[PDB]
């Protein structure tokens, strides 16, 4: 019964780990896009 | 030059990725709830 | 003693899972607001 | 039209949510430290 | 063998927890910078 | 006044922190794979 529970917890954490990598990659892309947005504003502000 | 279509596509993809993250946690919670 | 430790790890992971959902929802809202900010800039740039 | 008050409120709420996330991890770390 | 597996899972979750705090702090800083960006735009829009 | 150098530095540091997050998960995955 204990071995089964341990196997379940391992399976659960592997799934939690997948969620965190997905989240991390998402925030990485968003940060890159905010940098791109800042560059666009600064380069777009020149004439105006 | 910042592509407006690409910008929306990429951020909407991030939102899709976050829903995937939530789905992985639901799976983890269900497994733990079975213990 | 082992059953107790397993129960503790389950409790810990449930808490970690709560942290990740909170984080995920937060990043989702921030992404929506960055999209809104981009829309505001593009619609605000028209006159200027 | 982007409400400036709403924008600040929503992002400040995100910051509050992140502190909640950190609190959940502290609870998890404490439980594991007890093992 | 079971005690060893439990010790491993504890070690793994401590590492996952470290990943989440790092992620959380990162998103917190990014949110602050998006607020700063909004303030810059609004204060930069005044003349133009 | 928004420092453009500081802004880039801070967001590039966030990107570095995220790579650290990914490294912590790789360590966790490896430990679980050993079980």
């Amino acid at each position: 019964h204990l071995e089964g529970e341990v196997n379940k917890i391992k399976s659960a954490l592997l799934s939690t780990n997948k969620a965190v990598v997905s989240l991390s990659n998402g925030v990485s892309v968003l940060t890159s896009k905010v940098l791109d947005l800042k560059n666009y504003i600064d380069k777009q502000l020149l004439p105006i | 030059a910042l592509d407006p279509i690409d910008f929306s596509i990429v951020l909407n993809k991030i939102k899709s990725q976050l829903e995937e993250s939530k789905e992985w946690i639901r799976r983890s919670n269900k497994i733990l709830d079975s213990i």
